[PDB]
């Protein structure tokens, strides 16, 4: 089976910047590749095919090149709309193969999150379950570290991270956090924390609360 | 309407006359549908082939002339074309007998023509396996790119076996 | 109008067989390649199968990761293609797209793809619980609150707040999936902290695997 090199995997550029995105083939296909865009939530859309011809309404900002083995999509002067992740596809002999992509984010200034932390609802320790919740509200760019302090105890293997898509309308990310406990640990503690780095913050945040009152 | 035995030549050259027949409906065919035999970009399909073709050395042009190494060439070249005439095969139905018939006449063919050199010792005879992967590959390819295979084999081995046909007459 | 509708995805056990359908129409379905490529969450477009036509006695090809365990076939008096997925692992965990093949070989029609999961879990509704601070800022100018959507199976859920009235400010996060098998997500909104307590909001619910709608009222 024909492989493909995409290259790089990720990118962040800003708008009005100009990228190139490369696909190596491990055997010549002529010019049997053609280029997707895919957004979010959506199926892939053909941006190019055979090589270099333009799909109908693709703007010609976009342009493929080459021949062989070695192809290159440009995209010059990025809109905001542009923002999204990238595939070569080689359909010179099947099967097929996709290219792994390449994730194409937009460049902003620096953006401190707004830090919050929530306890479990007297709902959910009815169940026998406490999940606590941190949340980091739009911060760019997306490096973030949070950690969790029980009583000033770090912890450990008892958390999970989840992070957004970058914002379509500000550019920013945002980060929930959850610490997951049995109801009879998180009432032998008092004292629940989440600490927050990140380059838009001179020194960490922390966000607490106290469990008797809540 | 009767007639005296045809001798092996007159037989060798009603064969290859049967082939081109053959090979001229299945063009009619691949030529009236599809990419109607565009070759603009027929380069792209060729780079996967190498189908036999006659040079100066092979002594088949009446400047050079050669029996000997000239029949060696046609019967090295027949044999080389046959698993492109196999890949032929599965590209025409409505036209299955004729591409069937195309390529049983041309083993045939090389029968009439081994017979006419002995030796064989300096015929090369194509690798199975080579042939069987080449075979895959080719199948493998899109629809575009299958066209034009069909389209540079058949016109490839009719420029073959014309320029055979006329080495022959001299032989 | 070109259409694909793909059908039967849903949740199948590790070990498992699952039969994807897709119903064309707007085109004569016959003279097309037609391919199946899928997407695990998250991860990169996976290249799957191709079905040919007639003209290719339907010939078929199949990424070789498949190890065989994929067949794909069609019938063309119903308009239709057929993916047959056998010894399913959690890694074929995935949205799964119909699509139209070029002449030229190049995909150029989608389907808006099904999701297959491949799990030991059980068809589970979630349990919404809300999400409010242990007391109200009297300092800060922006206020968060929201919902934990929390054990449920399969994936997916969506979330609206105020009944699709309130967008802005809103963050609905990727699930997380669980040790225990089962997803789980939050969905918060930032609002002036003014406006607390002078307006209602409420997260709405709905998880169509498990046919359950939840409207929960965030007090903060």
């Amino acid at each position: 089976d024909i492989q493909m090199t995409q290259s790089p995997s990720s990118l962040s550029a800003s708008v009005g910047d100009r990228v190139t995105i490369t696909c190596q083939a491990s055997q010549d296909i002529g010019i049997s590749l053609s280029w997707y865009q895919q957004k979010p939530g959506k199926a892939p859309k053909l941006l190019i095919y055979n090589a270099n011809n333009l799909a109908d309404g693709v703007p010609s900002r976009f342009s493929g090149s080459g021949s062989g083995t070695d192809f290159t999509l440009t995209i010059s002067s990025l809109q905001p709309e542009d923002f999204a992740t990238y595939y070569c596809l080689q359909h010179n002999s099947a099967p097929y193969t996709f290219g792994q992509g390449t994730k194409l984010e937009i460049k902003r200034t620096v953006a401190a999150p707004s830090v919050f932390i929530f306890p479990p609802s007297d709902e959910q320790l009815k169940s026998g379950t406490a999940s606590v919740v941190c949340l980091l509200n739009n911060f760019y760019p997306r490096e973030a570290k949070v950690q969790w302090k029980v009583d000033n105890a770090l912890q450990s293997g008892n958390s999970q991270e989840s992070v957004t898509e970058q914002d379509s309308k500000d550019s920013t990310y945002s980060l929930s956090s959850t610490l997951t406990l049995s109801k009879a640990d998180y009432e032998k503690h008092k004292v629940y924390a989440c600490e927050v780095t990140h380059q838009g913050l001179s020194s960490p945040v922390t966000k607490s609360f106290n469990r008797g009152e809540c | 309407p009767h007639r005296q035995p045809l001798t092996s030549s007159e037989r060798i050259d009603k064969q290859i006359r049967y082939i081109l027949d053959g090979i001229s409906a299945l063009r009619k065919e691949t030529c009236n549908k599809s990419n109607m035999c565009e070759s603009s970009k027929e380069a792209l399909a060729e780079n996967n082939l190498n189908l036999p073709k006659m040079a100066e050395k092979d002594g088949c042009f009446q400047s050079g002339f050669n029996e000997e190494t000239c029949l060696v060439k046609i019967i090295t070249g027949l044999l080389e074309f046959e698993v492109y005439l196999e890949y032929l095969q599965n590209r025409f139905e409505s036209s299955e007998e004729q591409a069937r018939a195309v390529q049983m006449s041309t083993k045939v063919l090389i029968q009439f023509l081994q017979k006419k050199a002995k030796n064989l010792d300096a015929i090369t005879t194509p690798d199975p396996t080579t042939n069987a992967s080449l075979l895959t590959k080719l199948q493998a390819q899109n629809q575009w790119l299958q066209d034009m295979t069909t389209h540079l084999i058949l016109r490839s081995f009719k420029e073959f076996l014309q320029s055979s046909l006329r080495a022959l007459r001299q032989m | 109008e070109v259409q694909l509708v793909e059908s039967g995805g849903g949740l199948v056990q590790p070990g498992g067989s699952l039969r994807l359908s897709c119903a064309a129409s707007g085109f004569n379905f016959n003279d097309y390649f037609m391919n199946w490529v899928r997407q695990a969450p998250g991860k990169g477009l996976e290249w799957v199968a191709q079905m040919r036509n007639k003209n290719y006695q339907y010939g078929t090809y199949y990424a070789e990761s498949l190890e065989g365990r994929f067949t794909i076939s069609r019938d063309d008096s119903k308009n239709s293609l057929y993916l047959q997925m056998n010894s399913l692992k959690t890694e074929d965990t995935a949205v799964y797209y119909c699509a139209r093949e070029s002449y030229y070989g190049f995909t150029s029609y989608w389907g808006q793809g099904t999701l297959v999961t491949v799990s030991s879990a059980s068809t589970k509704g979630p349990s919404v619980f809300p999400l409010a601070p242990c007391s109200r800022s009297t300092s800060e100018s922006t206020a968060a609150l929201g919902c934990l959507v929390k054990d449920y199976f399969p994936e997916p859920v969506t979330v609206s707040w105020n009944s699709g009235a309130l967008t802005s400010g809103v963050h609905t996060f990727p699930a997380v999936l669980q040790s225990s098998g089962l997803y789980s997500l939050s969905s918060v909104v930032t609002v002036p902290s003014s406006s607390l307590g002078t307006k209602t909001y409420t997260c709405n619910v709905d998880h169509k695997p498990s046919n359950t709608k939840v409207d929960k009222r965030v007090e903060s």
